[PDB]
Formats: C-alpha cells, sequence, structure tokens
C-alpha cells in the first residue's frame, strides 16, 4: 500500500480520562447520524476490565500472525447492542398508559458494564479505555478487502472506507482485530472512523480530541519533534499502542494509569501495590508497561518534591494547543 | 491539475457532513454548574450540532478552562427536534398525569390562567399564588420573568438553595454568608485536596481535569466516600466510612491536630471565636451586658495573655461601623463598611487555653473558659481516633495519618459536595470541616479553604438580577421557605417521634414568633402554582405526600417548558418555551469566573415563546381579565402597596424599555458592579470575566478564592461574634447537642435495613437528559439502583433484575446494577429519573420524606435569620433507609 508522507498520531492519557463519553457523543452527532448507523460508535469508551464494545471484541480475531493476515469473526448484532427505542409520544402526549420502556428488553449495550470492573470491595478496580480506528501502519482491514475499497491517505496516513467502491464483502470486519469497521445493513457498506480528515484538512483537531473534556487527548504528526505526541511516543517513551500483538502497528497510543490508590490489606492498611493490577495493563499494552509506569511515577515524584518535570508538564497540558492541532472552530 | 489526490472528489461526501452556513453562540440553561461556552452550527435553518467554543481566556501558569463541555451538552440540540418537545399550548382533558390533552391557542391558555389568578386574588389572597423557578444563575432573564410577574401581583416566591440541600447550612452558621467558594482553577494551586462526599468525575465533568492535572503537578488527593466512586480511581488515598459518620472522622482529625499541636495559633486567635470566653455557670458567652450597666448583649471577651486582662474583641454584632453600608444579600450584615485592618490581631495575644475568673455586674465571680478550652477537653474525651474508628469503620491509624497530612501540606483544601451536604446533620458536619480548615489556617489562600460545590446557585451579578426580578425591593416581595411549604402543605409524615425531636413544636414556634415564614398566611391553601425551569414535582422530596395531599389543593398548575417533564405531565396547562438555541439569556456559575450566554440560532420553533415573552404576554391578559372582573386595583396591606393590575405589562417592562429579551439581559449587566461595562455584543463574541466578585478581590490572572476581605483585609466576619464562629450558644443548638461541632449520628427513624443513597449521574443533568435516547443507549436503557453483591446474593438478586425498594413513605421498582464498588448495607439510586421512564412503580423520591432539622429553623441569633436562600431548612434526604427485595413479576433471562 506504501507508506504515507506523514502519519496522524493520537495519544490517550489514561491518567486523565474521566469516562464522560463526550467524545463518543461528539463523533456520533457529527458522522454517524445517518441511516443504519444507530448502533455504530466509531469512537467509544469502555470500562476496563469488561466486555467492551462489541462484547468480547478482544477475542474476535483478525490482524496478523507472524505476518499472515488473519480472518476473525463477524460480531453478531446483539454483541454491539440493539440500540434502544422508546415511545415517548404515546405516554406524554397521546394518553397511553404504561411506562416508556426500552425496546428491546435490555440485555446488551455498548456501555453495559460501566464502572463494574473487577475485584471485591475494598479492592474493586476499573478505569476507562477510549477507542477508535487506530489508522494502523499495517491495516488488516485494507489488505482484507477484496474490492480495494479501503485506502490509506498519503498526506496524513488516515485510513478510509471508500463508500462508492465498497460492495459489502465484510472481509474488513472479519480482519480488523479491534472490531472498528461496522457493517451498515441498510446500505450494505462498511462504515468506520474517518480520522476527522475534513477537520484535519482545515487544521482543526478531530472531534474526539478537540472536544475531550477530561483533557486527556493528544494529536499531531509524529514527525513533528515539538508535538506532544512525539514527546510522549518517541522522546519520553510513555505512550504504548493497544494490543501490539495483533500486528497492525496502531497509530493510537496510550499513557497507562499511574494515578490511583493502593490495594487495601485485611487490616485496613495499604499495600504498595496499586488497585489497578499490572497484569491487566500488560494484557492491554504488553511487557513495556512496568517500565513506563516507573518513569511516570519517578517524574511525578519529582513534582511532589517541588522539582521540575518536563514529562509531567506535557501530560498536564496547561494549554490545549500544546497537546493537539488547534481545536478552535 | 488541481493538486488533488486520487479519491479527493469522492471524499467531498464527508467534507459536506462537516459544514454549516451559520454559527451562533449557545448555552445549556440547565442546573449543571458547567456554564460551558458553546457554538451552535446551523445549515439551511436547521441546527446541525453544537461544539464547545473553547474561548475562556487562560490564566498564567495554570491549565486553561477550555474546552469544558460534556456528553449531555454535545447532544443538547436533541431537545430542539426530539419526541419530548412541547410545540403548542396544552390544556389537560384527563386526570392529572394521564397525558390526555387538547391543543389550545395562546389566547385561551393565557386567559384561563389570567382568569384564575385574578379570581384567586379577589376571592382569597395574593399569597395563594406562587411561582417556583430555581437557580437564577442558570438563566437570569428567564428566572426574572416569573419573579417580576409575582412581584407585581403579590404572589410569593420559593427557595431552592436550601430546599435542594445544597445550601451550606454549616457555612452560614460558621461564617455568616449565604455561601462562597473558589473557582475550580484554584484547585490547581493546592498541594493536598480532600474530596469529601464529592464525585467530580461524574458531577463536575467540565472541571475535573484540574484535579488530575494538580496531581501530575505534585498534589495529592484523598477521596472520602463509602463506595468506590468513579472519582476514586485517580486519587492517592481512599477513605470509606460508614454513611453519615463523616462527622466522627472530622472530629477525630481535629483531635489529632489539636493534641499534636499542628494548628496555626495566630490564625485561630485572630479569625475565629475560639478565644472568646464562655461562662462555666450558664455555658453561654460572657457578654458585656453581664459585666457593665447598659452593656451590649452582643459584645464579648477574650483573655489577653499579654496584659492579663479581659478585652472586648472588635467587630461583633453590637459593634457598629461608623459608616453603615447598605445590606448585602449574601452577608448576615454589611461588615464591608468597617475599615481595613479592623480585626487585625495587632499586639493582642488572646489565650486559647486556661480558666479565668471575672466579676459580673451583681458582684459575683464567674469562671470563664475560652471556647477552644471547652472544645479541646471534649475532643480528648470523646473524639479519639480509636473511638471514631469504631463508629466509622476507618482505622485509627488512617484517621491519624490523614489528619497529619492535611495539616502538614500547605496549601490544603477540602472539596465537599452532596455526599456530605444532603444529610439531616450536614450543618454540624460542615462546621467540623470549617473547623479543620480554620485549624490549618488555609481560609482565604489560593489552593486552600473549605470549598463546597453543588448546584448552579451563585450569580456574581446578583444585584442586577434583583434589580430585574424584584424592582420595588426584596423587602416588598413575599417568600416562602420551600422545605417548610412542602412539609406543611403536603402534610408529610417524617416518622420522627416528637419525644425524640419535637419537630412540630420547633416548626410551629419558628412560625408564630416570625423567625421563619409560612405562606399562604391565615392558614389558606396554596391555590395556583407556576412551575418553570425546575421539575419541581419530579425532584420533590416527600413526593408521595405531595401527590396525595398538596397537589389536590392546587386549583391551577401551570408548567412552562421546552419538553414534557413529569411536572408538566401532572399539570393543568403546559406552555411551550423556546429551546436554549432559540432564545437570549445569560448563564453563570460559581465554578468559573466568566459570563456565558446563549442567543437565538433560529427563531422559537412551533408556537413556543421565550420565558420572558411568555410572562409579558400573560401580563397583558391579566390586565384584560382584571378589567372584565372589575378588580384592577387592590390594597396589599402587608407592604402598604396599592397594586394596579391594569398596568401590569408596563410594570413588567419599565414602560416598554425592557420589552425585548436582550434589553432585559443588558439591564442585569448594567445594574451590578461585577458586570457594569459588559455588553451583550461582547458576550456574543467571547465569554467575559466578571469585573469583581463577592468576599474577595478578583485579581487579573489569579483564580478567585473567597473570604479574603476578612482573612486578608481584616474586616469582621458577618457573624454574631464577628469571627468564624464555632460556638453557637443558642437554646436550640444546646437542645440538639451542637453548641460546638461534634458528631451527630444519622437519623434512623426509617426502621429498615439499607441506607438509601441517591447520588448524581454523569448521564443526565437532574431529570433533564434522563430520557434522552442517546444517553439511555449509553446505559442500560433506563434508571438504575446499585447494590453490593454481598447484599444482592442473599436476596436472590441478579444483575439487571427488577428490585423493589420501600419504607413507610412509598416504594420504587427499578432495575438493579450489581457493583462491587458499592459498600454493603447501602443502595444507590441515581437521583430523580422521570416518572414515565423504565420504572414499574414510583421513583427515587417515593421513599424520601421531607425532614426539618430544628437548628435550621433558628432565625433570631445574630447572623441566623430567615432570608430566602440565605438560611432555612435544608431538604436533606441521605438519612433515608429502605428495604430491598427481588421483584418477581418479571424475571428475564440473560444472554
Ligand atoms: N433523593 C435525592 N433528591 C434530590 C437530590 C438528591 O441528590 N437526591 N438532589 C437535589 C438537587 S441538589 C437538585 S439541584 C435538583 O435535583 C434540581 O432539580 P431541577 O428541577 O432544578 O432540575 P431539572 O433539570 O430536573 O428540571 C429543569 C426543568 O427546567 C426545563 N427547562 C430547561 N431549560 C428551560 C428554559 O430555558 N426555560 C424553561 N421554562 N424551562 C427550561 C427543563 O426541561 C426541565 O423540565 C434534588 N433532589
Ligand atoms: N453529570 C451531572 N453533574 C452534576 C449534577 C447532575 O445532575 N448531573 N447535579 C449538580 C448538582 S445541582 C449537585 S447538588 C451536585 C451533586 O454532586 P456531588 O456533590 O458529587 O454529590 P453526590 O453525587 O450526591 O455524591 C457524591 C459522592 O459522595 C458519596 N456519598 C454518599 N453519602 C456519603 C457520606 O455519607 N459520606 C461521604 N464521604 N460520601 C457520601 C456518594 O456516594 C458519591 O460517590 O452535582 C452537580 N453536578
Ligand atoms: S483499527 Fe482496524 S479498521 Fe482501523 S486501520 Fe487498524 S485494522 Fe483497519
Ligand atoms: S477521529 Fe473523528 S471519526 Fe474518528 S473517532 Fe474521533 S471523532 Fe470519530
Ligand atoms: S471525552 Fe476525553 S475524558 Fe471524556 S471520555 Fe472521551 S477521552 Fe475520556
Ligand atoms: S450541560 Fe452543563 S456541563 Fe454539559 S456542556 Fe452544557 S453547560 Fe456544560
Ligand atoms: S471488505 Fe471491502 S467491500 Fe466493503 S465491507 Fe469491507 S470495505
Ligand atoms: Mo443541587
Ligand atoms: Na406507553
Amino acid at each position: 500500500m506504501k507508506a504515507p508522507r506523514r502519519q496522524l498520531t493520537y495519544v490517550t492519557d489514561l491518567n486523565k480520562c474521566i469516562g464522560c463519553q463526550t467524545c463518543t457523543v461528539a463523533c456520533k452527532k457529527l458522522w454517524t447520524t445517518g441511516p443504519g448507523q444507530d448502533f455504530m460508535y466509531w469512537r467509544n469508551v469502555e470500562t476496563a476490565p469488561g466486555l467492551g464494545y462489541p462484547r468480547n471484541w478482544q477475542t474476535k480475531g483478525g490482524g496478523y500472525k507472524n505476518g499472515e493476515l488473519q480472518k476473525g469473526k463477524i460480531p453478531p448484532m446483539i454483541d454491539y447492542g440493539i440500540p434502544f427505542e422508546f415511545d415517548y409520544a404515546g405516554r406524554l402526549f397521546e394518553g397511553k398508559p404504561g411506562r416508556v420502556r426500552p425496546s428491546p428488553t435490555p440485555r446488551s449495550a455498548p456501555n453495559w458494564d460501566e464502572d463494574q470492573g473487577a475485584g471485591e470491595y475494598p479492592n474493586n478496580s476499573f478505569f476507562y479505555l477510549p477507542r477508535m480506528c487506530n489508522h494502523c501502519t499495517k491495516p488488516a482491514c485494507l489488505e482484507a478487502c477484496p474490492n480495494e475499497a479501503i485506502y490509506k491517505r498519503e498526506q496524513d496516513g488516515i485510513v478510509v472506507i471508500h463508500q462508492d467502491k465498497c460492495k459489502g464483502a465484510q472481509a474488513c470486519v472479519q480482519s480488523c482485530p479491534y472490531a472498528k469497521p461496522y457493517f451498515n445493513p441498510l446500505t450494505n457498506k462498511a462504515n468506520k472512523c474517518i480520522g476527522c480528515f475534513p477537520r484535519i484538512e482545515q487544521g482543526v483537531a478531530p472531534a474526539c480530541v478537540a472536544q475531550c473534556v477530561g483533557r486527556a487527548m493528544h494529536v499531531g504528526f509524529v514527525d513533528d519533534v515539538n508535538s506532544s505526541v512525539y514527546k510522549l511516543i518517541k522522546q519520553y517513551k510513555v505512550a504504548l499502542p493497544l494490543h501490539p500483538e495483533f500486528g497492525t502497528e496502531p497509530n493510537v497510543f496510550y499513557v497507562p494509569p499511574v494515578l490511583g490508590p493502593r490495594i487495601e490489606m485485611a487490616n485496613g492498611e495499604p499495600s504498595t501495590d496499586p488497585k489497578i493490577p499490572l497484569a491487566q495493563l500488560e494484557g492491554l499494552f504488553g511487557k513495556q508497561v512496568r517500565d513506563v509506569l516507573a518513569i511516570l511515577q519517578s517524574e511525578r515524584e519529582k513534582k511532589m518534591k517541588g522539582l521540575a518535570s518536563d514529562l509531567m508538564d506535557v501530560l498536564i497540558g496547561r494549554r490545549s494547543t500544546d497537546m493537539m492541532i488547534s481545536p478552535l472552530t | 491539475i488541481s493538486g488533488a489526490f486520487e479519491y479527493s472528489g469522492w471524499e467531498n461526501f464527508h467534507r459536506t457532513q462537516w459544514s454549516w452556513d451559520k454559527k451562533t453562540r449557545g448555552a445549556h440553561l440547565v442546573n449543571c454548574t458547567g456554564a460551558c461556552p458553546h457554538f451552535v452550527y446551523s445549515k439551511d435553518g436547521v441546527v446541525m450540532r453544537e461544539e464547545q467554543s473553547k474561548d475562556i481566556a487562560p490564566m498564567p501558569n495554570i491549565p486553561e478552562y477550555n474546552p469544558r463541555g460534556c456528553n449531555k451538552g454535545e447532544c443538547g440540540h436533541d431537545y430542539m427536534y426530539g419526541p419530548h418537545r412541547i410545540k403548542y399550548p396544552l390544556i389537560r382533558v384527563g386526570e392529572r398525569g394521564e397525558g390526555k390533552w387538547r391543543r389550545a391557542t395562546w389566547e385561551e391558555a393565557l386567559d384561563m390562567i389570567a382568569d384564575k389568578c385574578v379570581d384567586t386574588i379577589k376571592n382569597h389572597a395574593p399569597d395563594c399564588i406562587s411561582v417556583y423557578s430555581p437557580v437564577p444563575a442558570v438563566s437570569p432573564v428567564s428566572f426574572s420573568a416569573g419573579h417580576r410577574f409575582a412581584h407585581y401581583i403579590g404572589a410569593h416566591a420559593h427557595t431552592f438553595y436550601d430546599w435542594y440541600g445544597d445550601h451550606p447550612t454549616g457555612q452560614t452558621q460558621t461564617c455568616g454568608v449565604q455561601g462562597d467558594t473558589c473557582e475550580t482553577a484554584d484547585w490547581f494551586n493546592s498541594k493536598y485536596i480532600i474530596l469529601w462526599g464529592s464525585n467530580p468525575t461524574q458531577t463536575r465533568i467540565p472541571d475535573a481535569h484540574f484535579l488530575s492535572e494538580a496531581q501530575l503537578n505534585g498534589a495529592k488527593i484523598v477521596s472520602i466516600s463509602p463506595d468506590y466512586n468513579s472519582s476514586t480511581i485517580k486519587v492517592d488515598k481512599w477513605i470509606h466510612p460508614q454513611p453519615g459518620t463523616d462527622g466522627a472522622l472530622a472530629m477525630a482529625m481535629a483531635h489529632v491536630i489539636i493534641k499534636e499541636k499542628l494548628y496555626d495559633a495566630h490564625s485561630l486567635k485572630e479569625q475565629t471565636d475560639l478565644s472568646y470566653l464562655v461562662r462555666s455557670d450558664t455555658k453561654r458567652f460572657l457578654r458585656e451586658a453581664d459585666v457593665v450597666a447598659g452593656g451590649s448583649k452582643d459584645k464579648f471577651y477574650f483573655w489577653n495573655a499579654k496584659t492579663g486582662k479581659p478585652v472586648i474583641p472588635k467587630g461583633s454584632w453590637g459593634d457598629q461601623p461608623e459608616k453603615k453600608g447598605s445590606p448585602v444579600g449574601f452577608l448576615g450584615r454589611n461588615t464591608f463598611a468597617f475599615p481595613k485592618g479592623y480585626i487585625d490581631l495587632g499586639d493582642l495575644d488572646p489565650a486559647l487555653e486556661g480558666k479565668f475568673n471575672m466579676q459580673l455586674l451583681d458582684g459575683k465571680t464567674v469562671e470563664v473558659r475560652p471556647v477552644f478550652e471547652i472544645l479541646k477537653s471534649r475532643l480528648m474525651a470523646d473524639n479519639t481516633p480509636e473511638k471514631a474508628a469504631k463508629i466509622t469503620g476507618v482505622t485509627a491509624k488512617a484517621i491519624t495519618e490523614l489528619a497529619r497530612e492535611f495539616a502538614t501540606a500547605k496549601p490544603s483544601m477540602i472539596i465537599c459536595g452532596g455526599g456530605t451536604q444532603h444529610w439531616y446533620y450536614s450543618d454540624v458536619l460542615l462546621r467540623a470541616m470549617h473547623l479543620l480548615t480554620a485549624l490549618t489556617g488555609t481560609e482565604g489562600t489560593n489552593g486552600g479553604g473549605m470549598n463546597h460545590y453543588i448546584g448552579q446557585w451563585k450569580p456574581a451579578f446578583v444585584a442586577g438580577l434583583v434589580a430585574l426580578a424584584f424592582p420595588e425591593g426584596v423587602n416588598k416581595q413575599r417568600f416562602c421557605q420551600t422545605t417548610i411549604w412542602t412539609y406543611i402543605h403536603a402534610e408529610v409524615n417524617d416518622e420522627i417521634i416528637s419525644s425524640d425531636i419535637d419537630t412540630e413544636k420547633y416548626l410551629r414556634d419558628s412560625i408564630t414568633t416570625g423567625q421563619m415564614p409560612n405562606m399562604p398566611e391565615q392558614g389558606r391553601d396554596p391555590k395556583v402554582f407556576f412551575v418553570y425551569r425546575g421539575n419541581w414535582l419530579n425532584q420533590a422530596k416527600g413526593q408521595k405526600y405531595v401527590l396525595e395531599n398538596l397537589w389536590p389543593k392546587l386549583e391551577l398548575i401551570v408548567d412552562i417548558n421546552i419538553r414534557m417533564d413529569s411536572t408538566a405531565l401532572y399539570s393543568d396547562v403546559v406552555l411551550p418555551s423556546a429551546h436554549w438555541y432559540e432564545k437570549l439569556d445569560l448563564n453563570v456559575t460559581s465554578e468559573h469566573s466568566y459570563i456565558n450566554m446563549t442567543e437565538p440560532a433560529i427563531k422559537p420553533m412551533w408556537e413556543s415563546k421565550t420565558d420572558w415573552q411568555i410572562f409579558l404576554a400573560l401580563a397583558k391578559r391579566v390586565e384584560m381579565a382584571a378589567k372584565r372582573k372589575k378588580y384592577e386595583k387592590f390594597n396589599d396591606e402587608k407592604f402598604k402597596w396599592v397594586r394596579d393590575l391594569s398596568n401590569l405589562w408596563n410594570q413588567m417592562t419599565m414602560d416598554g424599555k425592557l420589552a425585548e429579551d436582550e434589553a432585559a439581559a443588558q439591564y442585569i449587566l448594567d445594574n451590578a458592579p461585577q458586570s457594569k461595562g459588559i455588553t451583550i455584543q461582547m458576550l456574543r463574541e467571547k465569554p467575559q470575566r466578571f469585573k469583581s466578585n463577592w468576599t474577595s478581590p478578583l485579581k487579573e490572572g489569579v483564580p478567585y478564592t473567597p473570604f479574603q476581605y476578612f482573612v486578608v483585609d481584616k474586616k469582621p466576619w458577618p457573624t454574631l461574634t464577628g469571627r468564624q464562629q464555632f460556638y453557637l450558644d443558642h437554646d436550640t443548638f444546646f437542645d440538639m447537642g451542637v453548641e460546638l461541632p461534634t458528631y451527630k449520628a444519622p437519623i434512623d427513624a426509617d426502621k429498615y435495613p439499607f441506607r438509601f443513597n441517591s447520588p448524581h449521574s454523569r448521564h443526565s443533568v437532574h431529570s433533564t437528559f434522563k430520557d434522552n435516547v442517546l444517553m439511555l443507549r449509553l446505559q442500560r436503557g433506563g434508571p438504575s439502583i446499585e447494590m453490593s453483591p454481598l447484599d444482592a446474593k442473599p436476596l436472590g438478586i441478579k444483575d439487571n433484575d427488577w428490585v423493589e425498594a420501600w419504607n413507610n413513605h412509598g416504594k420504587v421498582i427499578c432495575r438493579v446494577k450489581i457493583r462491587n464498588g458499592e459498600q454493603r448495607g447501602r443502595v444507590s439510586m441515581w437521583h430523580c429519573p422521570e416518572l414515565y421512564m423504565d420504572l414499574l412503580t414510583g421513583g427515587s423520591q417515593s421513599v424520601c420524606p421531607v425532614r426539618i432539622n430544628p437548628t435550621n429553623l433558628v432565625g433570631n441569633y445574630g447572623h441566623l435569620f430567615f432570608r430566602p436562600n440565605y438560611y432555612g431548612p435544608a431538604g436533606s434526604q441521605r438519612d433515608v433507609r429502605v428495604n430491598v427485595k427481588r421483584y418477581i413479576g418479571a424475571t428475564p433471562i440473560s444472554f
């Protein structure tokens, strides 16, 4: 497919994500308001640990195994969640008795297990994991498509499903190990995150970055040595891709959570271990996590002693334009 | 060639999705405290979406406020076009609540209302009419419309700050102020923050970044919450006490700090009443009238350790300023009229410890002790960490370590919220918090203090609001106190046996001695009720008493709304109000120091009108009705006010000057020192910072933190003592055992096993957005009540089962979410889902009575007097207890 001239690159600071879903709502009200897209959350935020969206997506299959394209499953509709529908008119305006129940009977939804996580009180633990298309350097969706409908933009490395060229083969759905293409059953086309390329083209950050309320999102071109994404991925090396073992070389990276309280022992007193287990983070981000957390902890400790820490200042992001392409629009 | 890449032409499909022809300023006029600047994008006269405008000016060295926003705000336009929208005036044809309506013209609807209003004045009394519209800061012009209408016809207004439980009762008792708090950017100036009954990850969404940013910048944060709440996953330490036992925790921290001498003695001596001398015989403050002929009942003594003589402290209630100023609504009295340096400690050295003898007026010698000496002895006796650990379930070691850390880090701050403010005894708990803050001496310092956050209660330009809403003066306006009004007119059963707390006697005596109001006067029923900008019925405590007992007394109930909420569903007339993006209004909050606003992106949809225009239209039809009924002028003896209903519209608009919404908003800005000089056009372009604030200076580039006029400029606090007053030597406080801060165990009058928590959810703004389809799709399609697995499993309750919760007040049936982070012995139902949502019966308020704490009824003790939203009974509800069982009429299988 050939490398892009520049690669739009995201960093998600899990020390700062508050799981408010504003980014989920922003993307949906901008790009996925059309026919057949009601169940599609190009941007979504899942509680970790949990089932995610679609449920059990992390064992769906796809990606590459020793360089070989894998064909995973196509998630059934119930794993995404049948989008609930409601009859407000009847009850509120038309004199109909009966509560305004959701249809269907609730059993699954994109955020079903919010704030449940794992562990028993007083060592329950969870955090938030925002997700979107990773605009991979090795896009499994792109290789899979038998109609070459998916392309990777030369100017910014954004991966896009060409809606005219798509014929509904759903190989992309099978092969993306992140489950981020969604098959639209009304139009018979896959739809997915477009990296907000219309905003990028006008020098405006994507909506899930510019509208991030927690101030946890970074974006830029990784070749820009003065960008926060460069500083976090390349210089300080505290931003890791999600599930590198899928072999797609994502271009969305995560700063793991070093904030958080200690495990509480039976006598009510703290352990040195965090409530967020390292084993969970290693499951998400691989064996480099330990070393990243150490860097982060060490740099935060400098700040606690009144000393300087350029890395902490990058994550703090006192000015949004030090974290991202201009968010103003 | 154009330079375009291979697929650039097809990509125009997506480029067209992000396009608009018009961009206007918008705001969400809801009680969220966000006051978040937004742009609204329209195309071909249709609003397409909104996005944070991200244009609050930054302050040096600290994170900017931008972008703010939240998940409700970025789908706010759903209420323009959704299935909930009121399009036309509606009149009930069925029973209240059925949703059977007939469409009516504005003329018929307003005439019906006008006819009933005149009749009610003529046949009964003007105070049989009332208008409930809360939180003026959210939308001050819209607020002022109904209040100005009530102002001129003699109808009474309501309170909201206390009725909601948000009023920091303990702060008004301690400080003599309505309330005040730092803006949230000041959190970044703290080294050590206690989040105490506050869940800002969910309930301060646009401001929560300052907390994680402060931590990455070296601050430590503690969360105190029984459940492992979403905010707690980021903090450095989690303290999880039993519900409502936080006072025991605070008093034991105070013990450790006093005993280990970690406090700021200079601050205590100067800024608090803790050196003031207390008679050992009567337990009251030694007063000048005890010692001297014609001496003041409102002047006191401390013992000056430098001279060995008693000295009268300056600035107390009996000490007048030489230059009296006008009253200020948020102060017990205008102590700003005193000169700078007035209460500076000079070379005084008030003793905090010791016993002393003094000679009264009738010769006899009395032992006096400083307040601090009394406090210290009681704390050593009763408030050890070991004793508090038994009550709270927090280890003594953890209590001690927290106390030491909080007193050692400088600056340290407490951030409190509904989890600590919505309890029967929250007043004495916040006094205890203020005691912790005074001991560490961080009040009035950046990054310090006791900072409360709740709703959108604070309009800095309050004088301009009062000018528009109550132009003839607040002293010429009827107010009820809504907690009392609801308790009495709904005939609530609070289940508190009078031999424990004689609530009835305190309340009746409060009213007959004029300390607290009762409306209507002479025992008349309320008859006409206007509700707008608040879902009064859905959110009301004691709701089952209200529906059964109060609602049927009302002959006419009018709801003005953008949507059919539950109150409107139970109303007689429903009038369509213009959406936030179809109107002009201001929008401000205590969390940041900038003025927000909304303006029309498009004209009001369907037949809707802005709230200002509705009450102007009603004014005209009231003139006409008064003429038909030959009742145009009448004497209102309470105010020596001959009202003229024939000129109501000119009264509403100042002879037409304020007939346009924008002029009403500009009138507010012009009539407050905090805003005079700001114009609507400026605010249309960019949010503007206030020019001044309330109890501190507002300095360029520096976050506001309150009370510096007392802490730094040494003006007296507006309390009886003239200090932060921890001794309240009033009979009712002695009766309740809280003359000093101490632990008061929660009310257990509900004889049922689970404590009922009703916290606020990230997925709605109160009842608004509860029914939003997108929000529900991001949950489980309806309301939720949370339970620990250790309680659910013995009851056979599975995740997402229906559960029934009940007590003597009512019952609710709601789907459960089992969450390991919930603490056994309590259930947590996100507050006030709409009654028409996915509930099989009732709602969160069915199980809540109205309860009145007698200390909140005191109105004759210096700075404790009734003034609307300044002091009054809190509508607490966290003491509620319920039982829970699986509902077995529907048990769906999971897959
Ligand atoms: N058990 C328990 N009980 C509790 C609490 C608890 O924690 N536990 N919390 C309290 C607290 S603290 C609060 S602040 C109340 O819930 C606030 O309720 P409120 O009716 O003001 O907001 P809501 O959003 O529900 O209603 C706002 C109404 O105003 C409509 N609206 C919004 N904007 C406008 C407007 O511009 N004009 C007009 N005429 N109407 C507008 C809105 O549709 C809704 O009906 C209360 N009780
Ligand atoms: N998204 C959103 N944000 C909001 C609102 C909204 O409706 N939606 N409402 C706004 C307004 S008006 C309000 S008043 C505030 C309220 O919001 P908050 O001030 O955060 O208050 P709560 O949500 O009631 O409780 C906060 C946490 O305190 C815990 N808690 C309960 N009881 C206790 C106790 O006894 N001791 C301690 N230490 N903790 C306890 C609760 O479980 C919860 O985890 O939110 C405001 N922010
Ligand atoms: S995340 Fe999936 S859809 Fe996006 S580029 Fe990588 S493989 Fe393709
Ligand atoms: S980049 Fe744009 S399209 Fe992709 S998730 Fe974020 S908002 Fe949605
Ligand atoms: S908007 Fe920002 S903080 Fe809120 S959920 Fe998305 S990433 Fe996390
Ligand atoms: S609803 Fe409140 S918090 Fe959410 S964006 Fe609007 S103003 Fe801000
Ligand atoms: S495989 Fe290709 S044809 Fe469409 S559904 Fe996926 S892009
Ligand atoms: Mo509130
Ligand atoms: Na129905």
